[PDB]
RNA sequence: ACUAUGUUUGU
RNA sequence: GUAAAGCGCACGCAGGCGGUUUGUUAAGUCAGAUGUGAAAUCCCCGGGCUCAACCUGGGAACUGCAUCUGAUACUGGCAAGCUUGAGUCUCGUAGAGGGGGGUAGAAUUCCAGGUGUAGCGGUGAAAUGCGUAGAGAUCUGGAGGAAUACCGGUGGCGAAGGCGGCCCCCUGGACGAAGACUGACGCUCAGGUGCGAAAGCGUGGGGAGCAAACAGGAUUAGAUACCCUGGUAGUCCACGCCGUAAACGAUGUCGACUUGGAGGUUGUGCCCUUGAGGCGUGGCUUCCGGAGCUAACGCGUUAAGUCGACCGCCUGGGGAGUAC
């Protein structure tokens, strides 16, 4: 078990009928995930994540909602993996050869800001490049050092980050998503039922994933 | 108004496979049981049982392979509005032999391959690819 | 129409017992009683087409029941029609 | 308030 | 569905099709045999004209038909059943379902009268029109016809067309609960029959309002219109015709199966009914949407999805739903 109490699914009216196997008898117009079926799938998801981390793969932590942005960022940094915690860019994966130029621009401004020419030039255009920086960094900071396509994708909300999932699907990248009762577990290669918005649940998922890939890097 | 219980049985299988259901239940008849026997021996369905005493309910266990329905095509041939009878030398080959044609012969319900071996023709009940 | 007492009298007098309300003879007798009873209503209300449809439904049902009874066993069929006053 | 019409034929 | 194409709707004969079990038959079906299926032709191996065309040997084929023997799973026939389909009975429910009577209130118009006075009415603006013969406005009384404000609701009922003030009488259908009963009695339906908006027609009534036609005034280049002032048929009733509508969901009927969400209406079971509540279960309905389907739009358990039965209809645009 090791996770009960923290997560309870969405209201019944928003339930995806493809979540019925993982639903355990909604209590009061609120669906209850079958944790007895959650424990094995989550373990096999963690097991597979460990295996690809053993193959020295890259795991992208995709959580974009405000309640989980910082949790995704810290967990990925703690396990020295990459992440996207703000708005997912359409084509982050499928249009990599274009977003690659954008992270290159971000890296150049990073050198310019800290050590390059950033105060030896006109001030209005100086902070123009400054304000461009955090915009380009809060969108691409978590994937500055990817150097390519990732080998795995861990998603907090399946339906919310549906764009990322289908970007991984057509690229052939396995997806590990926390699929709640209102999401379609179709594009997910390793479905993990559970809450996608509760702070305690998300940190618990991220801590387990962060630990598991760390042991995979050994 | 339910004038083809055999096609109803095939449709329940076809709709059950499309809906990814584990089992499909239907009113039972000995012709349906004979057809279900052929399907089970050919590997299209896992199993069937005929529970019930005066109103028997035949329930078939559908079979899925790699997340896909095993029965891709199931099509009634000899419908009540048009009966199809084939002689032995003109029995149909379904999917060039990769499928079966359920045939009702004087020696019982069998596949087109079994009927060819027995040297018999008969009524072409359905194609199962 | 065809009040409970009128219905109860017909089934007892055309059926085996008081619960044999589904027999073809009972059904034909019940339809015949209602058809005859509605005859007075439609003599006065000749423009009541919507009620005529229910009456013609009774006539069609009685005809089909009588055809079934004739096909099944003619002896009861002949007995029933002379007892009810049928065949035009 | 309430007007009508716009010759034929091409690249 | 929108490209051509679902009859306006229904009942229903013939016909087509038909739940489930057993027995029997062997008609359909299947198997075998035998006979026949002229030769030529076609086709396949050959052979002869120097080759080819052509000629020619043999074989295959002639997919058919008939007879005999056999098989009996399915369809059919016959017999006996069974209960699921279908129907009957018991209790109850909702409803603008239909037909026939009666009645109420508001309003319009008209008639008579009182007060009162110079406008009223109408329009984009006007004018025609009405008004000192007393209008319009206001009040009282009366007559008459028609329709039923609010309720009223992608509410309900009906096969469809359609149906809403209230009351009574006669009457149809639907649905639900629990049982009992009959024991495929079913589905569809060419011909046939019935119903079938409005307009229209006939006979007889009625006639307030509205209003084709028509008249006048405008507008306009013209205005056989739109607008205004009137106004006949008609609209109303009874009976009898007609039988057509974008009679539409542009979607035939019946049956089965196939994720969901949010409502409405109408029953019904259980439970904490604590109170309009919760959990089921029906019928009918609205919106959205999944798979699937679709040319797309979109449909999507009320399918345009997956199937089965039967019917109707289409085969480029016009000519023409016209002529005969
Ligand atoms: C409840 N189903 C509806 C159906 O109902 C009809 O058949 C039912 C049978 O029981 C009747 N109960 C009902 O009274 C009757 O109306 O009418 C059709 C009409 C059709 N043009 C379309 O319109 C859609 C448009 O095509 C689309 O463009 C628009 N966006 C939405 C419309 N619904 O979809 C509806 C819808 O399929
Ligand atoms: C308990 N709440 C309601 C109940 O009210 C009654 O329930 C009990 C009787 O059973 C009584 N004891 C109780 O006092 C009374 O309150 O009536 C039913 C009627 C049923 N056709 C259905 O309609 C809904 C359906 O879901 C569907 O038909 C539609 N979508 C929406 C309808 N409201 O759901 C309601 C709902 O269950
Ligand atoms: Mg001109
Ligand atoms: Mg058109
Ligand atoms: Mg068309
Ligand atoms: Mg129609
Ligand atoms: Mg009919
Ligand atoms: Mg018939
Ligand atoms: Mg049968
Ligand atoms: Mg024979
Ligand atoms: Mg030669
Ligand atoms: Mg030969
Ligand atoms: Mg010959
Ligand atoms: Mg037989
Ligand atoms: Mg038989
Ligand atoms: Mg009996
Ligand atoms: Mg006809
Ligand atoms: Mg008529
Ligand atoms: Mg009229
Ligand atoms: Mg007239
Ligand atoms: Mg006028
Ligand atoms: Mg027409
Ligand atoms: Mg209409
Ligand atoms: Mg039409
Ligand atoms: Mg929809
Ligand atoms: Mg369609
Ligand atoms: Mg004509």
């Amino acid at each position: 078990m090791l996770k009960a109490g923290v997560h309870f699914g969405h209201q019944t009216r928003y339930w995806n009928p493809k979540m019925k196997p993982f639903i355990f008898g909604a209590r009061n117009k609120v669906h209850i995930i079958n944790l007895e079926k959650t424990v094995p799938m989550f373990n096999e998801a963690l097991a597979e994540l460990n295996k690809i981390a053993s193959r020295k793969g890259k795991i992208l932590f995709v959580g974009t909602k405000r309640a989980a942005s910082e949790a995704v960022k810290d967990a990925a940094l703690s396990c020295d993996q990459f992440f996207v915690n703000h708005r997912w860019l359409g084509g982050m994966l499928t249009n990599w050869k274009t977003v690659r130029q954008s992270i290159k621009r971000l890296k150049d401004l990073e050198t310019q800001s800290q050590d390059g020419t950033f105060d030896k030039l006109t001030k209005k255009e100086a902070l123009m490049r400054t304000r461009e920086l955090e915009k380009l960094e809060n969108s691409l900071g978590g994937i500055k050092d990817m150097g390519g396509l990732p080998d795995a994708l861990f998603v907090i909300d399946a339906d919310h980050e549906h764009i990322a999932i289908k970007e991984a699907n057509n690229l052939g990248i396995p997806v590990f998503a926390i699929v709640d009762t209102n999401s379609d577990p179709d594009g997910v290669d390793f479905v993990i039922p559970g809450n996608d918005d509760a702070i305690r649940a998300v940190t618990l998922y991220l801590g387990a994933v962060a630990a598991t890939v760390r042991e995979g890097r050994s | 108004s339910m004038q083809d219980p055999i096609a109803d049985m095939l449709t329940r299988i076809r709709n059950g496979q499309a809906a990814n259901k584990a089992a499909v239940t239907m009113p039972s008849s000995k012709l349906k049981v004979a057809i279900a026997n052929v399907l089970k021996e050919e590997g299209f369905i896992e199993d069937f049982k005929v529970e019930g005493d005066t109103k028997p309910e035949l329930e078939l266990t559908l079979k899925y392979f790699q997340g896909k329905a095993v029965v891709e095509s199931i099509q009634r041939v000899s419908r009540p509005g048009l009966r199809i009878y084939k002689r032995k030398d003109e029995l149909p080959k379904v999917m060039a032999g990769l499928g079966i044609a359920v045939v009702s012969t004087s020696k019982g319900v069998m596949t087109d391959r079994a009927a060819r071996q027995a040297g018999l023709g008969g009524e072409i009940i359905c194609y199962v690819a | 129409s065809l009040s409970t007492e009128a219905t109860a009298k017909i089934v007892s007098e055309f059926g085996r017992d008081a619960n044999d309300t589904g027999s073809t003879e009972v059904q034909v007798a019940l339809l015949t009683a209602q058809i005859n009873h509605l005859q007075g209503h439609f003599a006065e209300h000749k423009k009541d087409h919507h009620s005529r449809r229910g009456l013609l439904r009774m006539v069609s049902q009685r005809r089909k029941l009588l055809d079934y009874l004739k096909r099944k066993d003619v002896a009861r069929y002949t007995q029933l029609i002379e007892r009810l006053g049928l065949r035009r």
